[PDB]
């Protein structure tokens, strides 16, 4: 909108700035955030996010030059910690869905690079992320936008020992039982599922976790919450969506998944599915389930 | 019928143009439809992409600003039924199963996704998968050697042949893949 | 087969 000429002047600094060596950057980067936060609460909302990134992207670069540079694992905390507080700019100037993101974003960038005392790190913005989503976010549709970022960041983690993975891991299941809505909560709670499959820690050898009762609890915990719901539309909608993330597992090589809990589902929804309105939403949720059954008759 | 398959810009937050070889192919009037996967992040990428063609689709990346741009979007061109999503929202990322998953809730004939800055195209039970990859060739934490790569669909009655366009050193190249309808 | 980085493509 306004600020098209201020995005535009940042995106330029950026850039320019690939031309500058590593040591340099950091440097430049500080009196960058100096320079772009004089401009008060709105611009920052547009130039500090950038700062950001390039201070991501700065910690990939020194890990690149680390057999030629031996302080480069100071270095990288050294970055990180400039994000953290680059961040926490944005949150006192009231921004909460932005720095949310950019925290998650740190969060995959430390666990990726492997400075020491990167765990530390990642676990932080994490819990900084989680921070913004409890205190700040009550509105339904972004809480579940919200929560399936922090579930899909986490799920892609490999450097938590299980003792900071677990607390992080049934947060996150916490967190999806008590969304606002109760269709919201069938949605979240089984997307927390992938969370106990296919999420891995460090006492594995990189192995998944591959807790299939704990994916089935999720799964058993997301029916029970679309019997529930306040709309026969959505309450089948959620049927049929738990029933595809059963069969998820079920091809994933699964053995808490058997056929006999699917056929349970398939006659559920061959019950309530008739007692719909005829509409567009309704067309639409008979092709999922046609499409589903038709999925099944292969493999 | 020809759709402009691009996303995750991430201008300003991680890239400030497109490369200087896209902005000379990427000029107006002679794309119909453009599909955007997301993560512009911002109306100077947007309305300069509403001069490249008249039909532009865009859905809600996990950057974007706006909160105007829906999660998902289904739209024909032909006889095609096309699923667009940033795929944030598809859990495990990138996982194929989970795509699946997406394509038999759309109900749709091609899905389109881009959270990775990966370009894939490809078949998978009788049923197609775009990822443009990002434009810009943006930063990812998850992958280290993002090739700026962006999607040219030729779609005709029953047919698709999908152009993919990558810069690779200083030189844009182009592979070709076909995909029929059964 | 190769392809003109051009819009639409041509063959080689």
């Amino acid at each position: 909108e306004d600020f098209a000429d201020e995005q535009s002047l940042v995106g330029r600094f950026i850039h320019l700035l690939r031309s500058e060596d590593p040591d340099q950057q950091y440097l430049i980067l500080n009196t960058a955030r100096k320079h772009f936060g004089a401009g008060g609460n709105q611009r920052i909302r547009f130039t500090l996010p950038p700062l950001v990134f390039a201070a991501y992207q700065l910690a990939f670069r020194y890990k690149e030059n680390s057999k030629v540079d031996d302080k480069w694992e100071k270095k990288c905390q050294k970055i990180f910690s400039f994000a953290h507080q680059t961040i926490s700019a944005l949150i006192k100037a009231e921004l909460a869905e932005l720095p949310l993101r950019l925290f998650l974003q740190g969060a995959l960038a430390a666990g990726e690079i492997g400075f020491e005392n990167h765990e530390t790190v990642a676990y932080e913005f994490m819990s900084q992320a989680f921070s913004l989503y409890e205190d700040e976010i009550s509105d339904s549709k972004a809480q579940l936008a919200a929560i399936t970022l922090i579930i899909g960041t986490f799920e892609r983690m490999k450097c938590f020992s299980e003792e900071n993975h677990e607390p992080l891991r049934t947060q996150c299941a916490l967190a999806a039982s008590k969304l606002l809505k109760k269709p919201d909560q069938g949605r979240a709670v089984s997307t927390c599922a992938h969370l106990f499959w296919s999420g891995r820690n460090t006492d594995k050898n990189g192995e998944e976790l591959h807790g299939g009762k704990r994916v089935m609890e999720c799964l058993k915990k997301a029916l029970k919450i679309a019997n529930q719901c306040m709309d026969p539309s959505l309450q089948v909608q959620l049927f049929i969506e738990i029933l595809n993330r059963y069969i998820y597992f079920y091809e994933k090589e699964n053995d808490a998944v058997t056929i006999q809990v699917l056929n349970q589902l398939i006659q559920k929804i061959r019950e309530d599915l008739p007692n719909l309105e005829s509409s567009e939403e309704t067309e639409q949720i008979n092709k999922h389930f046609h499409n589903t059954l038709e999925h099944l008759r292969l493999r | 019928m020809l759709v402009l398959v691009l996303g995750d810009l991430h201008i300003p937050h991680r890239c400030n143009s497109l490369p200087a070889k896209f902005k000379k192919l990427l000029v107006p009037g002679k794309i119909q439809h453009i599909l955007c996967t997301g993560n512009l992040c911002t109306k100077e990428s947007y309305d300069y992409l509403k001069t490249l063609a008249g039909d532009v689709h865009i859905v809600r990346g996990d950057f974007d600003e706006n909160l105007n741009y829906p999660e998902q979007k289904v739209v024909t061109v032909g006889q095609f039924k096309i699923g667009l999503i940033h795929g944030h929202q598809v859990i495990p990322w990138g996982d194929m199963a989970s795509l699946a998953l997406l394509q038999r809730q759309f109900d749709v004939d091609i899905l389109i996704s881009g959270h990775t800055h990966k370009f894939e195209a490809f078949e998978h039970e009788n049923k197609f998968y775009i990822n443009p990859g990002s434009a810009t060739g943006a930063y990812n934490a998850l992958e280290t050697n993002i090739i700026p790569s962006f999607v040219l669909m030729d779609i005709q009655a029953s047919t698709v042949v999908t152009y993919v366009y990558q810069l690779i050193g200083d030189d844009v190249k182009v592979e070709r893949i076909e995909y029929k309808k059964p | 087969e190769e392809y003109t980085p051009t819009i639409p493509p041509k063959a080689i």
